[PDB]
């Protein structure tokens, strides 16, 4: 791999040269580096090729084929003392194989992170190699009109011309003159528009479904909060906000928060984003302490607990309450507890608890 | 899933080049799908279905290790759970008869039709792990002896290491959950020889605790012997069951030399250069009664009052006349064994609803010794008229094994139950020191039953005071217990003939047959069939080993018992304020699995012993 | 979000303004092309728009390079933006509002049971050809949206009957359609129901909803059971 990196540093290097020269071998060593990484290239193609259990699928490989196109030219070049630019470019292709690299340095372990670097190392190779055709076949000129529509695009302006094209952007400053580079962009744009749509869905997927309630309160110097938990509905909370935040109440610098593990409606979200001042909301469970370290219960003033007064057994409503006491002062016995209790005789299960 | 694959996975773990490949037609949901990615490089999931041909062709069933039948344990049917079962190991034979499956079974007396499968194969590794029958198992080997299904669940579960530095319980407690069960071949040079004397000298040179044999005939099958006595000599070849810390260490026993090893003391030098009436059942092994009806049986408050009440077990039952059942007699079957005396036996009173019990009784009015009080847990009134004071054991089960809208809300009786019976006082004083054994669906509960402890909320499963005390039993552990059948067959086998009393395979097949405990006439054969070894707790303050205990070693105490009353002791139940200075009240004990021989006794302390029996 | 746009938008056309008016560096600045401000502010709009006239560009190798990073860092800002466009769009109510009362033109408030079968009914006999011409509108009042063939139903009398998405027994949707000057109130029954005297004391309450926000009003109600019509006597209006 970094062998190919090279080696398309060298093609960079080399793109800014007359596309067909005769030159000596011995006179510059930059082609006796190319040749080294060549023939090391062909060394592991044998290497691959005498290790390969069907021979015609091996064969159709995208690294089999890419250097199919690259180290006979060479050949070329170094028996004919003269070096044509060829496909050099498509060395690039090599760099679709990066992130397997990183994986076997260790570098990345998630499997998202390891897919959009696959995405990303597939888009810029790609995009490299369209470039290096639109620029071999715009300077190259018409083969049968002798190479008299030649145009002097650089490399990077042709990269910056496939940029403006993918974009739908077309800014028209550059681009391909010729029958075939015109030819390139055409099919260039359909395959693009196609490739694109058949990603679409690995880009939604990488962007994902955004959570709304989720993270942790931050807690304000100097104001307290309180925290309920329970039966979270519309009725409760608008009873219990509508008292509690009072117009004609004295000025308290206190603020709500609400951790419940079913997600609100709309009418509880208008209600919340009502008193988003003073009202926050969060998805959880108050058995899990990690929720209760969520909402800081460890310096909260205090806990309110809501009952579902409208339940087939209010005997299993209670005994869940009591088990939400149970955990709140498993995690925090000095906090003050306000509990709702639906039937009378289950709140001696209150006194069974030391804290 | 996440509880197999913590077991299964485990960083401590030796490095294995195993891949695990999911199949279940239900895809997966947020949660699985995140657990699947964080372990992207080991776990697979496929969806399809077990009984489509196809689909086994898919996962290259073929070419499988082995196969693992996990069971839904939150079912309205058991049996129907256990029938899907059985039809998927039914469907997994006839495509490949020669795989070795795993399964989980809900009921005891659904695993019998695993026998009707001609390709199943018991001896090739074939094994079905029922979660009642183990878990009720446990549950009654701890009435016997409290602490002993915390010892089991660490000794077959991988526990990561952690060291301490400072003087609390959990340095000790640490000390013991290293330990891990092996099975080994015993050396050329052990036979001929009595199972103490093989049993002291893998202690004192080899430093492996020798816990059972493998005893093979040819009148019968292969019988695990769990301590067998003097009388008993060691064959050519045999099995032995081993518990030790180190798996490299276990090999010393296969390659033990008289010639040049017994000179030398030193384990880590030992090389591998050799040199009228029915009392019993059928089979004689359980204690039998005549049928009779649960009228007989079902006391009222003011009759259980007049009545007194102790050294007795008290099960309280969340039942319910169309809960699912939990299958008792997996429960009282080991506490009626033939290897305690009649006097010996512990009364068994039911505190729970008698619709759920009536659906029960069928199975269990052969027993000796068993009360019926209609009525709830959760009523102090019934709790003092069955002297709850004076029980051996409390055991709170929870019949309504169904799905709630929150998992730990399952366990929302049971704690109450608990609490309410630590809150409790009596007068001649409070109900803290209340032996109670409590099962949890939920791990993270498991810190909800105690309160005078200093566990952060983050503290794992295995390191809280409820576990390491043995008064909390999660059903997750069987869950573990799987991968260690998978790693190793025999400790499956050890464990049920440790655990269930001595459940041969010839009362398997007629309890098959009849579905029923047969009583029949005493003969000297079932006679002889009686004599075991019981799992039992010795106190050091005035039994024979009273001076040993003070100060002394715990390598002197194991080689005395072993030798004098043929006693294999194999943990310490020490208590919990013992090595602080200052004096306290608590009562409660923890569990300290194979304590090296330099390692020091106090006179507070219990010893987990295997009692031989003697008329 | 408005800001945030606005001011990545200046920041990025002044950003293009200073490297295009300076020149390539390594050239002696001999590249300089003179755009003001806002020409490159143009610039940046005509590019992010996916325009590109090309009537203005830029020609400075810096210019394009940065030209390319703000194409890519644009779509990719646009493509995570996306859902907060979404959300601020929003799910745009279908059945709300209020019922704009035509001068001269009476209307009928129908609550109620109100599926596709009895709608139908009632209003192939109201709506008859052969009937006189009056100048009744219909409004109907429920609070569970209608399915494809209500609503292909009420665009096909799209000129004579309205539906709005609210309940009886709220004060507030009784303003909403106007009640204080409808005609008459007529309520239709669940004649399939488990229990018919739970849909009958519904129906009753309904009644004594529109009675106490309006006595005056004219009530033809259905009736399930023969018993319970009684309880329409211990109204007093
Ligand atoms: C190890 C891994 C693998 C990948 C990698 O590292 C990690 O490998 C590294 C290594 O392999 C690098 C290459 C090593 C060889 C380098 C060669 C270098 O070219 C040299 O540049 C010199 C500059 O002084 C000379 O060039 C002459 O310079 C004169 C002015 O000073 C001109 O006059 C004359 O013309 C030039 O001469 C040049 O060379 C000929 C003279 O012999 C002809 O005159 C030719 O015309 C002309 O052009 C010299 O003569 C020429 O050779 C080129 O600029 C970069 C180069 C290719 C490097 C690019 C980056 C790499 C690939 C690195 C890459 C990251
Ligand atoms: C992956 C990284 C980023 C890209 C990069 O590094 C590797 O690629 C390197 C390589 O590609 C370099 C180019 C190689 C070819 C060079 C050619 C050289 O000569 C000029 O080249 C012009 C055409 O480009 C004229 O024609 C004429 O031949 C001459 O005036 C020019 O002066 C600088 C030059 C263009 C270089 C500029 C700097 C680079 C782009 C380097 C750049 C940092
Ligand atoms: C060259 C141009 C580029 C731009 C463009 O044209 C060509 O590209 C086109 C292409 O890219 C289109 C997208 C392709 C991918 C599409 C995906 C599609 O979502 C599909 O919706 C299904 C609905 O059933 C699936 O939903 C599953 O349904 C299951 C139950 O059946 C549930 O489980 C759960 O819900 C889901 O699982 C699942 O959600 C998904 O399969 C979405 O509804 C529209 C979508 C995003 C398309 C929107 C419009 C486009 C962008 C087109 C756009 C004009
Ligand atoms: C540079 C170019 C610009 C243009 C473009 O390409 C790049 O931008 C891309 C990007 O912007 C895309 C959009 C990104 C955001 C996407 C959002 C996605 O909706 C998702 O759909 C999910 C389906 O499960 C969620 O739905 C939740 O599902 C819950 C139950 O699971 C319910 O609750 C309730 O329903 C919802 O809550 C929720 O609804 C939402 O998470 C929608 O279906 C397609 C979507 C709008 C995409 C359409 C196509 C695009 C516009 C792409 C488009 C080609
Ligand atoms: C700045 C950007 C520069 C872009 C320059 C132009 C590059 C494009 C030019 C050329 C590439 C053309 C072939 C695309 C790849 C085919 C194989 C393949 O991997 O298919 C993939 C998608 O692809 C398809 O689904 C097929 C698209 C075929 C388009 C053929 C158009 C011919 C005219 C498979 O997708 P998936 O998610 O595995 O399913
Ligand atoms: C007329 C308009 C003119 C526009 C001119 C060009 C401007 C763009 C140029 C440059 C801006 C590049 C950085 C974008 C901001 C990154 C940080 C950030 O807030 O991310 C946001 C999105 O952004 C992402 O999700 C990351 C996008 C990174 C693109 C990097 C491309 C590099 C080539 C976070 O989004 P969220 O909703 O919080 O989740
Ligand atoms: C509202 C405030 C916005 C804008 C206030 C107006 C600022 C520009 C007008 C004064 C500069 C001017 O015309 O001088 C010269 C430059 O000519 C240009 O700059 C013409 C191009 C203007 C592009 C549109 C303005 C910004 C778009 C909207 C930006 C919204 C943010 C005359 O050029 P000439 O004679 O053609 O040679
Ligand atoms: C970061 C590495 C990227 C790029 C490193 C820089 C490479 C090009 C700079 C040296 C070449 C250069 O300027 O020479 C001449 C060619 O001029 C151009 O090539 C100008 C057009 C550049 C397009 C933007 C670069 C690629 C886009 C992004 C590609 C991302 C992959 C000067 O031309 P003149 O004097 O105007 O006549
Ligand atoms: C999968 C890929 C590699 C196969 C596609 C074939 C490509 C590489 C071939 C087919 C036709 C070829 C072109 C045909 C004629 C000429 C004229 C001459 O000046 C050499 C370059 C140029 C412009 C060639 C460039 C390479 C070319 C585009
Ligand atoms: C986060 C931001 C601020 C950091 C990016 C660095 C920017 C501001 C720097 C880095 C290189 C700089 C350029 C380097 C050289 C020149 C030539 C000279 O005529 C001054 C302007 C100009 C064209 C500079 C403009 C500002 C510039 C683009
Ligand atoms: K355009
Ligand atoms: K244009
Ligand atoms: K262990
Ligand atoms: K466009
Ligand atoms: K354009």
């Amino acid at each position: 791999f970094a062998l190919s990196i090279g080696a398309l540093v060298i093609y960079f290097i080399d793109s800014s040269n007359p596309i067909e020269s005769c030159q000596n071998f011995y006179k510059d060593f930059t082609l006796q580096i190319d040749m080294a990484f060549n023939v090391f290239f062909l060394l592991y193609f044998g290497l691959r090729f005498i290790a390969a259990n069907d021979k015609l699928w091996f064969w159709l490989e995208v690294n089999s084929v890419v250097d199919f196109f690259t180290v006979p030219p060479v050949f070329v070049s170094v028996y004919l003392n003269r070096s044509w630019l060829g496909l050099a470019f498509l060395r690039a292709l090599r760099l679709i194989q990066f992130s397997e690299i990183l994986q076997f340095l260790n570098i990345l372990k998630t499997s998202n992170s390891i897919k959009l670097v696959n995405l990303l190392s597939i888009f810029i190779s790609t995009w490299l190699t369209a470039a290096g055709f639109i620029h071999l076949v715009e300077n190259s000129g018409d083969p049968w009109e002798n190479f008299q529509n030649n145009q002097a695009l650089t490399y990077w302006e042709c990269v910056y011309l496939l940029m403006v094209t993918m974009s739908t952007v077309g800014y028209g400053d550059v681009y391909a003159k010729t029958t075939l580079g015109r030819l390139f962009m055409v099919f260039f744009i359909l395959g693009g528009l196609a490739m694109f749509a058949s990603y679409v869905p690995e880009i939604i997927e990488l962007i994902g479904n955004r959570k709304k309630y989720g993270g942790s309160y931050s807690a304000v110097s100097g104001r307290k909060h309180i925290v309920v938990c329970g039966h979270i509905t519309l009725e409760s909370v608008s009873n219990f906000l509508k008292d509690f935040l009072h117009k004609d109440r004295d000025d308290v610098n206190v603020e709500i928060v609400f951790l419940h593990n079913i997600s609100p409606n709309l009418e509880l979200e208008a209600l919340f984003k009502r008193h988003f001042t003073q009202v926050e909301f969060y998805q959880g469970s108050v058995l899990n302490p990690h929720d209760l370290a969520r909402v800081k219960i460890e310096s909260a003033d205090a806990c309110l607990i809501l009952a579902n007064k409208y339940c087939a057994d209010p005997d299993a409503e209670d005994a869940s309450n009591i088990m939400r006491v149970i955990s709140i002062k498993n995690y925090h016995p000095k906090i003050r507890i306000i509990t709702q209790m639906l039937q009378y005789h289950n709140k001696a299960h209150l006194l069974n608890i030391p804290s | 899933v996440s509880n197999f694959l913590k077991d299964f996975l485990h960083k401590d773990r030796d490095d294995v080049n195993v891949e695990i490949v999911f199949l279940h037609n239900i895809s997966p949901n947020l949660e699985l799908e995140a657990l699947f990615k964080r372990h992207f490089t080991q776990v697979e999931f496929y969806q399809g279905s077990v009984l489509n041909p196809h689909d086994l062709a898919r996962v290259k069933i073929e070419s499988a290790d082995a196969c693992l039948i996990l069971a839904n344990k939150y079912c309205a049917d058991p049996d129907a759970e256990d029938a899907s079962n059985i039809m998927r190991v039914i469907s997994i034979k006839n495509y490949h008869p020669k795989i070795r499956i795993i399964t989980q079974m809900l009921q005891y007396h659904n695993k019998a039709h695993l026998l009707n499968i001609p390709s199943w194969n018991w001896k090739e590794g074939d094994d079905a792990i029922c979660l009642a029958e183990l878990k009720l198992g446990f549950i009654a080997q701890s009435c016997l002896a409290q602490g002993l299904s915390t010892m089991l669940a660490n000794l077959f579960s991988m526990r990561s290491f952690i060291k301490i530095e400072e003087d609390t319980w959990q340095k000790y407690y640490l000390e013991g959950v290293s330990n891990e069960m092996y099975t080994e071949y015993l050396s050329s040079a052990f036979v001929g020889l009595s199972f103490p004397t093989v049993c002291e000298l893998c202690f004192v040179k080899l430093k492996l605790l020798m816990i059972a044999i493998e005893y093979k005939s040819a009148n019968r099958e292969s019988r695990i012997l769990i301590n067998p006595g003097n009388h008993l000599k060691i064959q050519e070849g045999t099995l032995g069951f081993f518990i030790a810390s180190d798996a490299k260490e276990v090999k010393r026993a296969f390659f033990y030399c008289k010639a040049c090893h017994d000179d030398i003391t030193d384990p880590k030098r030992i090389k591998k250069c050799g040199c009228n009436v029915k009392k019993y059942d059928s089979t004689g092994m359980f204690h039998w009664c005549a049928p009779k009806e649960i009228e007989k049986v079902i006391l009222t408050r003011s009759e259980a009052a007049m009545t007194v009440l102790s050294g007795h077990v008290v099960v309280c039952i969340f039942g319910d006349v169309s809960s699912a059942l939990i299958g008792l007699r997996n429960l009282v079957m080991p506490l009626r064994a033939s290897n305690f005396h009649y006097h010996e036996l512990k009364h068994i009173v039911f505190v729970g609803s008698i619709e759920y019990l009536k659906r029960e009784w069928e199975t269990l009015h052969n027993f000796p010794k068993v009360s019926i009080l209609p009525g709830t847990p959760l009523s102090r009134a019934d709790l003092r008229a069955v002297n709850i004071n004076l029980c051996d054991m409390c055991v709170i089960l929870s019949a309504n094994q169904n799905n709630i809208d929150d998992t730990s809300l399952q366990d929302k009786e049971c704690i109450l139950a608990s609490l309410n019976i630590k809150s409790m006082q009596f007068d001649d004083t409070t109900g803290v020191n209340i032996p109670i054994i409590t099962e949890l669906v939920n791990d993270t509960n498991v810190q909800f039953l105690d309160q005078d402890d200093d566990d952060d909320p983050d503290t794992e499963l295995y390191l809280t005071q409820p576990f390491a005390c043995g008064t909390a039993f999660a059903v997750s552990v069987l869950d573990s217990l799987m991968s260690a059948t998978y790693f190793n067959d025999n400790i499956l086998t050890l464990i049920r003939t440790l655990v269930t009393g001595g459940a041969t395979p010839e009362l398997e097949a007629l309890i098959a047959e009849e579905n029923a405990l047969r009583g029949g006439y005493s003969t000297p054969q079932t006679l002889a069939n009686r004599d075991r070894c019981r799992v039992a707790q010795l106190a050091l303050l005035d039994g024979p080993f009273a001076d040993l205990g003070d100060g002394g070693c715990y390598g002197d105490l194991f080689c005395k018992a072993l030798k004098t009353y043929n006693m294999l002791c194999f943990g310490i139940y020490r208590l919990r304020d013992a090595h602080l200075s200052t004096p306290s009240q608590c009562t409660k004990r923890y569990v300290i699995t194979n304590p090296p021989y330099e390692f020091e006794l106090v006179p507070t302390d219990l010893i987990f012993c295997l009692m031989q029996f003697d008329s």
